DNA sequence: GCATTGTTTAGATCCCGGATC
DNA sequence: CGATCCGGGATCTAAACAATG
């Protein structure tokens, strides 16, 4: 049925090669010259976004690459109840942590060090001269370095705090994955790191900006790369799962759909992840390779649909590692836009989502 | 039904005009002579099968969309 | 159902970027 | 390092398919 439409959105071979070509040279050369000394000198690279995970759709011109690094000894502090936002501070005052010289009293300065991680960037970005490079201005809000390469393949840099240390209490009762995958599984994901990014936007005053947002980009590209409750669903041409093309589907649904309203109206402001968050729980309540034959293509995504069109019509959607924390919160979204969203999808679902064509 | 290439249309006629005068009764041996005969022919002995051909699937790609 | 020739596709091989240790 | 091996776009090889007693 919608089969044909994945080819509309397969990446030219070539294309992802010459493109990965620029990026890693551009990324690695920067990745050479940072680490000295900055107490950066330990920083890793780490590969998330909807390229790595297999699902990146349209023309590869776009890449989310994350810096890591390993601070050690780390207390965290979490602010008000937001049960997602938080303050790092430091265990003990004897080692002389390298990102002291970030530190402001007991809080680390998100600012301070992600200006130098700006100005390290920028330094170095006009002496190579390899490769025509335009760093744009960093978005208001905006916590990444979005380098632009002559002729698109925007990449975009998040500067992350690896942390070794066993998670946190918002996250005890997420990742419900034990029917699914496996509760083995769960206790192998967790004990990998999890890491800290800055905030990405405004909220409250303004101020106070010293709080760290979680991430689990990592997490969800392992879960991705091995989805099956078999352990060799995609392995061979049998039993071949829709899982992938479920979400690809639908971000190509709000990809189009959000260029359609290209009036700087409504429906904007909220990115893939609501939609990578809910066939995450899709798969939480479908945890069978049955219920995920790649013949009822149609009917998994009808599933997939039916539980975003449900969490629409619930108004909820929870982040998966953490659950209290609500994407689709009365604060995040009014339920107009909710109302505006039900609108189309349904509409398009009846007449077979005219927008693909 | 896939259309007629250019040697069924030419092989549909050839076998029922030797069958007649040659006693064989197995097919495979009658076939094996039109394969014979098919690969003796010159391009142009050809050619108005080809166009026959091009004229089968212009009237059965165009009306039915399976292959 | 045998044996031919041409067309069409799917079942399979190849090839490369990423990745983990 | 790099050695290896997997996932998926690209491309090939093969068998099946047509008229016929
Ligand atoms: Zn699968």
């Amino acid at each position: 049925k919608l089969r044909a439409v994945l080819e509309k959105l397969k990446l030219s071979r070539d294309d992802i090669s010459t493109a990965a070509g620029m990026v890693k040279g551009v990324v690695d050369h920067l990745l050479l010259r940072l680490k000295c000394d900055s107490a950066f000198r330990g920083v890793g690279l780490l590969n998330t976004g909807s390229y790595y995970e297999h699902v990146k759709i349209s023309a590869p011109n776009e890449f989310d690459v994350m810096f890591k690094l390993e601070v050690p000894r780390i207390q965290l502090e979490e602010y008000s109840n937001t049960r997602a936002y938080y303050f790092v501070k430091f265990k003990r005052n004897p080692k002389e942590n390298p990102l002291s010289q970030f530190l402001e009293g007991e809080i680390l300065s998100a600012s301070k060090m992600l200006s130098k991680f700006r100005k390290i960037i920028k330094e170095e970005i006009n002496d190579i001269k390899d490769t025509d490079v335009i760093m744009k201005r960093k978005r208001g809000g905006s916590p990444a370095v979005t380098l632009l390469i002559s002729e698109k393949i925007s990449v975009d840099i998040t500067l992350a705090l690896e942390s070794k240390s066993s998670w946190p209490a918002s996250t005890q009762e997420g990742l419900r994955i034990q029917n699914w995958l496996s509760a083995k599984v769960r206790k192998q994901l967790r004990l990998k790191p999890f890491y800290l990014v800055p905030k990405h936007a405004k909220e409250g005053n303004g101020f106070q900006e010293e709080t760290w947002r979680l991430s689990f980009s990592h997490i969800e590209k392992e879960i991705l790369n091995n989805h099956g409750k078999s352990k060799t669903c995609c392995e061979n041409k049998e039993e071949k799962c829709c899982r992938k093309d479920c979400l690809k589907l639908m971000k190509y649904l709000l990809e189009q759909l959000k260029e359609r309203f290209k009036d700087k109206k409504h429906l904007d402001k909220f990115s893939s992840y609501h939609v990578k968050t809910a066939f995450f729980h899709v798969c939480t309540q479908n945890p069978q390779d049955s219920q995920w034959d790649r013949k009822d293509l149609g009917l998994c995504f009808d599933n997939c649909v039916t539980y975003f069109l449900q969490c629409l019509r619930t108004e909820k959607l929870e982040n998966y590692f953490i659950p209290e924390f609500n994407l689709f919160s009365s604060n995040l979204i009014d339920k107009r836009s909710k109302e505006f969203l039900t609108k189309q999808i349904e509409y398009e679902r009846n007449n077979e989502f005219p927008v693909f064509d | 039904k896939r259309p007629m290439n250019a040697f069924i249309v030419w092989s549909r006629d050839q076998r029922r005009k030797m069958a007649l005068e040659n006693p064989r009764m197995r097919n495979s041996e009658i076939s094996k002579q039109l394969g014979y005969q098919w690969k003796m022919l010159t391009e142009a002995e050809k050619w108005p099968f080809f166009q026959e051909a091009q004229k089968l699937q212009a009237m059965h790609r165009e009306k039915y969309p399976n292959y």
